[PDB]
């Protein structure tokens, strides 16, 4: 009498490694907790006072950042649930690009409230029920809370007050110099269409010179070098071929089939004499820039030099794809001279030393172009990380407005909106399910919590200043980050505010999250592999 | 052991020990499927050894994901997956079945009676209980009305209301479009693509086709909206010989040559494409959209778009086939003899581009035997749960159309086959009777585990069933909201016949080699 | 090994291959001990009990018999011979050389006349070593030495390698038990 | 995987359902191993030791100390069968079906969503009217030689072979019938069981005195002795030395022989004082003299006594010093101040027998033993035990028939009868407690179920034919192990203990309950 066997059927029947949890205590609970360390794990990277962490991956590289999505890729998340409000984050950054932190923080504090209403006495389905239709209570109201809109995107001072908020959770410090920055970058792009690619905004990092020292360019760089003796060009005239810069072959085989002194003596001669040749029509069309997206051969890049052509050598496709959205090309399969319109143009293309890196600049004057470059600066590569990943914030910011121009109070004025009337709604629809709606209603409070918390001040006086504030009428107040005392100011009048599109979807997906977790009941864990990782994922 | 003088690294089993592991493991898989029974079950989450997440309801899943190395459950699980590959639904019943008939044979072997008498009232329960059923069963034209119904049973047990909602409208209307009068439905002509981006409430049925892919030139267009689809199965990429020619040359100028020539095969059928593109759109009015199965080289595929064709190579086996149902032309190996009678019609077609892939629409066909379920939503394992779930409604539907009749839902045809299977047992001879007694009581276990899964007792609301069934005779079952009898067939309660008959079938043939096994034994060393 | 050994089904498979290697009883109650009981024991027990009482006391009449002289004596060098070398057979005897001068040797000497009454089994004589070896050292005192069958079995010696002035009654008996002369039943403590 | 595992993760846990069903299958087990025991017909399991010692075995509680099982279940029912064989001496197998079978009884609700409270409130209901239709089938008779016969028969009958249980029935009852007093409780121990391994197993009998598993120690002592006065002494009669630690000091070797010849003074008195009473009580040879001590005898004294013609036997039980004097007829002394010739016993033989190396002191011929002894003769060590465990069944079976002078009919009649009552009883209780009634009278009628089982018969058929004779005449029948048919216990001379239903009801009832009340067994003690 001193070992429990297992009970007789699944106990037994399960294999050595595989883990079985049930019910509310083994699994609903576990899973919860799970979200709540999650949460925390990423709660004091929220907002501008959200501080940095540095994660090491298994590979020992180094991430500083507080954008909560990268952080949750380089962490290795190993809890199946925490895995799926991962998941709902990562779709957040996919379908807005800003907000990954509201999704988790969110569903974090959904998930808690839940633990505490299922204790009171609820169903895990009459909480879900609860959370769902206060979701759908918080998109009907949020249309109602959209105080400002864009008005314009073809200006730079809107604009750049426009992202601003999103360039400033992430790099506080410096907000109107990156918001300037994109703003330009933003506007070249962005044309009389109402399109607009985040993929045509390059972001090139070279390091040594103090962000201020960023920039923007209406072209492209490359950090390569030249292949020939030119290296600038003024009024480029850029041909741009996929194919080697060589003489054309066999897609079979080839053999040089020598019978005479003659015809050996005289085949290298006709190989050069037929290079000359084709380079030559290609700069007799005018061109003096070659970019090719293979090879370069020796003599072709003696000819090259010869007619004063600048070579340069793209070795990716997708670079070569900008640099012909750029300049106005057609990248030809052939070594065939361009017509007037497979031709580019740019208005100079040099080779510059900017800091230690080499760089090849197709540059336009022109205030607009097919792709723009910002060029950072910076004395650290995982400074220069963080900025690109502001950046890359302000640019999804800006393809939100581009799809949707309205845009709600930020520093937790909408949360805290949101947490009142949904509050009020709760109050009066009777059953069980005005508890879970209550609780979803205050899980709003936990973004300006967070706020207040990262801001060194007492979360309680900051939401108690906030909802007495807001029982005045006032829904465009939110939480005053200048004091170091608990504070409240209007975030209209301060320029602070989110996007309708970004609080809708982060909404959505941690709502969504929370119930998916919540009506998992039985979990069926298998022995851990050693399987050399997903095939598709490669 | 007679076995284990012979092999002494053998395992055996025997006669009571046999059937003791046997009924235990039954008895085990009833225990966790229990819980996936109806709509009021739960979902399991089932985490592999990589770390991936499964979300499923479904008994077949279920089985092959929980980690068991059991012989019994070995063959429980087979039966399941017969059972989904012939009728797409019933896994779960199926397994609770073959579990309460072992029970109940239990039941009365345990006193000492042979499994054998236990069986052959097996089989006398299963001939009473088939003829019940084909004479319960509901003869009903297939309306929208009752298909809606059915799908309804079928995604409201395997996703949330709102989107078995969704996905009942996108699964019938789906089969009722694939569908030829008298000539059975070809779920093939059915696409399921997934698109991982939106809310989940968003799968959507697209009259038309969905490819996995879109066209690989960028000046190619991205949008076409009065298109001729062409349907080819052609290399237009480069081929090398079979026998290996080899190129001979003696100058670069030859070199020149045999390689402007040595493309010559590929350009004559970019050259016929080209023509039967002008000819039958000589304007930019009409688009014009090859789709092949194999291969289409860059020099292909910038001929093409220089005469604004948009080209998509390397599709589906299966899209040949659904392009030709859904667009209306020809598939074609050869462009020997093309004619613009092998060309079909798209009244839109154009891509999306979601991450790093992309996707091409082809919609407004006039009347497409072929469409497709655009499966959306934000997770991996939402999307694999929905396409499980559509998998169940469109074999439901399916059947119900296959088979004109339909059964009443909510354990209704069980609980009438038991007062049946109870008022038949006297005309049985022997102590077959007790086998009867327990196939009957084996069937009852479908209400109650619906009501075990709704919050209720299930002794009680299992006589209040019962009695009013007998009182009354209308097939009733379950409320899973009251807990009280309700007809089936009025609230729109719906099952299979092909189902239902497939259980009780597979389940009595399997229950009775079980009981039968008298000596489990691995000495295969 | 390339990935890091734990619950994974990667490396079983690898270990399957051949690659990363994976009151008791009355039996041992005494004399008082059994007293002690008595009744708890069953009559069924008290059948073999009376046999292992009847042991034990024929163990102890033994020792009695064994225990011959139980007290310190002291012997000159002329008769040494007779009473360490040519000892009783098998008789455990113990050797303080000492003199009467040095106060360790006092000290020594009293536990020896208290382990003597302890130990009635084992013989305890004294001698100074002046009258026992000729010309004994004066800085080698005091000497325990340990004899069985007139062979030395163990010898402590010297002023500072028995164990200094603290040396109370009890270590003194652990070192004169760690050649099997005395045995004790505790360890070395201090 | 739970709450305790976070605190002791060595921690082993069952809850709820997995308790439920850990329990419950152990139990199944254990039934399953003890079925065949139960009944004449039933087998005899042998049983190993580690060291190789044979056991032949009908007797559930052997049985199950003897099992090797590590199971929790199988610990606590272990302790009931024990408590169960420690006050009645039968009832063990039983006691393991009748909880097994409500085990399982209560498991075929409880898989139907019944909670295991309303099973044990059912329970404690069946108790009851269980209890009360006990007290009222039981046959309240005069215990004549022939009643316990009877009883005696129905249990050896069930431990041993036919004609060893026609021997032991004899030998049982003649035992009680003896060292019994009117109204007086009867104390078992006085009765001596002695075993001897040299003949038949047949041979087994009752000696109407005393077996003494040693003789005398001196060879010129007597090894019969016809008409004996027999001397129950506690007194030591070889050399005491004395507590205060003496010795002898002496100056000369004729002092020392002096010493030598003093230091035995002292008991030289006691035998001197015993060969006195010798010659004053037979003063001539035609009669004995046997002491027996308790202590012992050193070779001076039994020269000393050998010499007038006394047989001394030593080291005596503490218990034959009762049995001697309740048998032969004395006073068990010790000290021999003043003792008198009513201190004396008589016997009217005492002998010796060697058997191998061994020897046996008979005392036979008392007057009125109230101490006898019943002498098991047997060819093997495992046939001596198995006897030994039927004749400690017998001799408790007609204790108890005596002790409750009531006696229930066997062949499971009584427990047909409370199955059938409990089932008209059932209305009677309010809920869905009557399903826990009718679990108490389907456990219940497991005893005529594995009857039936054992004599080759199949159990649902002899089952309601044996129903059915009850209730269409109401004669308590149980199962006629010969014919499968019903029989009327009371009429075949088929008797159980009053006692022992009893104890079977009480403790399987609270056992059973208390197990399906459990609802998490853990291990949580480790590091
Ligand atoms: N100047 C500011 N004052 C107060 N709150 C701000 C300010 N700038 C940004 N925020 C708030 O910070 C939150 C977003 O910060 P961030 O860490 O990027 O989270 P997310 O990744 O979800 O966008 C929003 O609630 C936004 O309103
Ligand atoms: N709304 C409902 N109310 C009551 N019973 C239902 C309802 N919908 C389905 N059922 C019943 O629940 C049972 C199990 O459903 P499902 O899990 O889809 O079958 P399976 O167990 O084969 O997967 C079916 O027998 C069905 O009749
Ligand atoms: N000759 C017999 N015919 C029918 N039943 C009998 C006979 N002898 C004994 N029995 C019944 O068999 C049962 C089991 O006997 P036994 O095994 O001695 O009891 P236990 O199971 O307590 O060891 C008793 O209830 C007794 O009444
Ligand atoms: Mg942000
Ligand atoms: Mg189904
Ligand atoms: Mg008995």
């Amino acid at each position: 009498a001193l070992h429990v066997p297992k009970a007789p059927g699944f106990a037994q029947m399960l294999k050595e490694g595989a883990k079985h949890f049930s019910g509310l205590e083994e699994a609903v609970y576990r899973n919860i907790q799970a979200c709540k360390e999650l949460a925390q794990t990423t709660r004091t990277a929220y907002g501008p006072n959200g501080m940095n962490k540095m994660v090491i991956n298994h590979l020992e590289k180094l991430f500083v950042t507080n954008d909560a999505a990268t952080i949750l890729r380089e962490l290795e998340v190993q809890h199946p649930a925490a895995k799926m409000i991962v998941m709902a984050s990562h779709m957040q950054e996919q379908e807005v690009g800003d907000g990954t932190n509201f999704v988790l923080v969110f569903a974090g504090a959904l998930l808690e409230l839940a633990e505490e209403l299922l204790r009171i006495g609820l169903s895990v389905s009459e909480v879900i029920e609860g959370y769902e239709i206060a979701c759908r209570k918080a998109h009907e109201i949020l249309p109602n809370l959209v105080c400002c809109s864009a008005k314009n995107l073809r200006d730079i001072d809107e604009v750049s007050s426009l992202l601003r908020t999103s360039i400033m959770s992430k790099q506080y410090g410096n907000e109107v110099f990156l918001a300037k920055l994109i703003a330009q970058a933003c506007v070249s792009i962005f044309p009389d269409s109402g399109h607009f690619n985040v993929d045509n905004i390059r972001v090139c990092k070279i390091l040594g010179s103090g962000i201020s020292s960023s920039s923007v360019l209406h072209g492209m760089v490359f950090k390569k070098e030249t292949e020939g003796d030119v290296t600038s060009v003024k009024d480029a005239k850029i041909a741009v071929y996929s194919c080697p810069f060589d003489g054309m072959i066999t897609e079979t085989k080839g053999t040089v089939l020598i019978k005479t002194a003659e015809e050996l003596m005289n085949f290298s001669k006709g190989e050069e004499n037929l290079m000359d040749a084709q380079v030559k029509a290609i700069a007799d069309t005018g061109a003096n820039v070659v970019v090719t997206g293979g090879k370069v051969a020796d003599m072709a890049l003696h000819y090259a030099n010869k007619y004063n052509i600048m070579l340069v050598r793209l070795n990716s496709k997708w670079d070569l794809r900008r640099l012909c959205k750029t300049v106005g090309a057609t990248a030809l399969p052939r070594l065939t001279p361009p017509v007037l319109e497979e031709m580019g143009h740019c208005d100079s293309v040099y080779l510059s030393e900017v800091g230690d890196t080499q760089v090849v600049v197709f540059k336009h004057e022109k205030e607009d172009g097919a792709i723009s470059t910002i060029v950072l600066r910076g004395s650290t590569d995982n400074l220069m990380d963080d900025i690109e990943r502001a950046v890359d914030d302000g640019v999804n910011t800006f393809k939100v407005l581009t799809r949707d121009k309205r845009l709600v109070p930020g520093g937790g004025a909408t949360e805290i909106e949101l947490a009142k009337q949904i509050t009020s709604y709760g109050e009066t629809c009777p059953g069980l399910e005005q508890y879970a709606i209550k609780k979803f209603a205050e899980a709003f409070e936990a973004i300006p919590r967070a706020l207040a918390e990262n801001s060194g001040v007492k979360a309680n006086e900051v939401i108690s200043k906030l909802y007495a504030v807001h029982q005045e009428g006032n829904k465009n107040v939110g939480l005053d980050i200048e004091a170091e005392v608990p504070a409240v100011k209007d975030m209209l009048e301060a320029g602070i505010l989110d996007t309708y599109l970004g609080k809708y979807w982060a909404i959505k997906l941690a709502t969504n999250a929370a119930v998916t977790v919540l009506r998992v009941d039985q979990i069926i864990m298998a022995k851990p592999a050693g399987g050399p990782k997903p095939p598709s994922g490669k | 052991a007679a076995v284990k003088t012979l092999n002494p690294k053998a395992e055996v089993a025997r006669a009571q020990a046999a059937l003791a592991v046997n009924i235990s493991a039954a008895r085990g898989l009833q225990d966790v499927l229990r819980t996936n029974l109806g709509p009021k079950g739960t979902m399991k989450m089932l985490v592999s050894g990589a770390g991936d997440i499964k979300l499923t309801k479904d008994g077949n899943v279920l089985l092959h994901e929980m980690q068991i190395q059991h012989p019994t459950a070995s063959l429980i699980a087979k039966v399941a997956t017969a059972q989904d590959d012939i009728t797409g639904d019933g896994t779960t019943s199926n397994v609770l079945i073959i579990g309460e008939l072992l029970k109940q044979a239990d039941l009365y072997i345990s006193e000492g009676l042979h499994p054998r008498i236990i069986t052959e009232g097996f089989e006398a329960a299963k001939e009473k209980a088939l003829q019940f059923l084909e004479e319960v069963k509901v003869s009903r034209e297939m309306d929208r009305e009752t298909l809606i119904d059915v799908a309804r049973t079928s995604l409201r047990t395997k996703v949330h209301a709102e989107l078995a909602d969704v996905l009942t409208e996108a699964v019938v209307d789906s089969i009722l479009a694939i569908k030829k009068q008298d000539e059975p439905i070809d779920l093939f002509m059915i696409e399921i693509m997934e698109m991982k981006h939106k809310s989940e409430t968003d799968t959507s049925l697209i009259r038309g086709l969905v490819l996995d892919h879109g066209a690989r030139h960028p000046d190619m267009k991205k949008r076409v909206e009065d298109a001729y689809i062409l349907t080819c199965n052609v290399s237009l990429e480069y081929e090398k010989t079979e026998v290996n020619s080899g190129f001979f040359y003696k100058s670069a100028e030859e070199r020149e040559k045999l390689v402007k020539a040595e493309r010559k095969f590929i350009e004559d059928r970019v050259k016929k494409i080209i023509e039967l593109k002008r000819k039958v759109c000589g304007d930019s009015d009409k688009g014009f959209v090859v789709i092949n199965q194999k291969g289409i080289d860059p020099f292909s595929l910038d001929a093409l778009s220089k005469e604004g064709i948009v080209a998509l190579r390397r599709a589906k086996r299966r899209n040949m086939e659904r392009l030709t149902l859904a667009c209306g032309g020809v598939a074609l190996n050869s462009f020997d003899d093309l004619s613009p009678d092998c060309l079909g019609h798209a009244g839109l077609v154009y891509e999306y581009t979601l991450g790093e892939e992309k996707f091409t629409f082809i919609e407004k066909c006039n009347n497409p035997r072929s469409v497709t379920l655009l499966i959306k939503g934000p997770n991996k394992h939402t999307l694999t749960q929905i396409k499980d779930a559509v998998r169940d409604g469109l074999r439901a539907v399916k059947n119900a159309i296959d088979d004109g009749c339909v059964v009443p839902g909510a354990g209704a045809v069980e609980v009438a086959m038991a007062e049946a299977l109870i008022k038949h047992k006297p005309s049985v001879k022997g102590r077959a009777q007790l086998g009867v007694q327990a196939f009957a009581d084996a069937l009852l276990i479908i209400p109650k585990v619906l009501a075990q899964n709704s919050g209720f007792d299930l002794q009680e609301t299992l006589v209040k069933i019962q009695a009013e069934h007998s009182e009354s005779g209308q097939l009733v079952g379950v409320d899973l909201n009251t807990g009280e009898p309700m007809v089936a067939a009025e609230v729109g309660v719906w099952d299979n016949y092909c189902v239902k008959k497939q259980l009780l079938h597979s389940c009595t043939v399997i229950a009775t080699n079980i009981l039968l096994v008298d000596e489990i034994m691995r000495a295969g060393m | 090994m390339q990935d890091p050994n734990a619950d994974t089904e990667w490396n079983d498979i690898l270990r399957k291959k051949g690659i990363l290697p994976p009151v008791k009883t009355y039996e041992d109650m005494t004399l008082e001990e059994l007293e002690d009981h008595e009744d708890e024991f069953n009559e069924e027990d008290e059948r073999a009990i009376e046999m292992y009482r009847r042991r034990r006391l024929a163990e102890w009449k033994a020792t009695k018999l064994k225990n011959k002289f139980g007290e310190v004596l002291e012997i000159s060098g002329k008769d040494y011979v007779q009473e360490v070398t040519k000892a009783g057979e098998g008789l455990w005897v113990i050797l303080h050389l000492y003199k009467q001068g040095i106060p360790l040797c006092a000290l020594i000497n009293q536990h020896l006349s208290g382990l003597a009454r302890k130990f009635p089994d084992v013989k305890f004589i004294k001698a100074i070593s002046t009258t026992c070896i000729p010309n004994y050292p004066d800085r080698n005192l005091p000497t325990i030495f340990v004899y069985l069958e007139g062979d030395i079995k163990a010898q402590f010696i010297g002023p500072l390698v028995f164990g200094g002035m603290n040396l109370t009654r009890d270590e003194l008996e652990w070192k004169l038990s760690e050649s099997g002369a005395i045995m004790t039943d505790l360890e070395e403590n201090p």
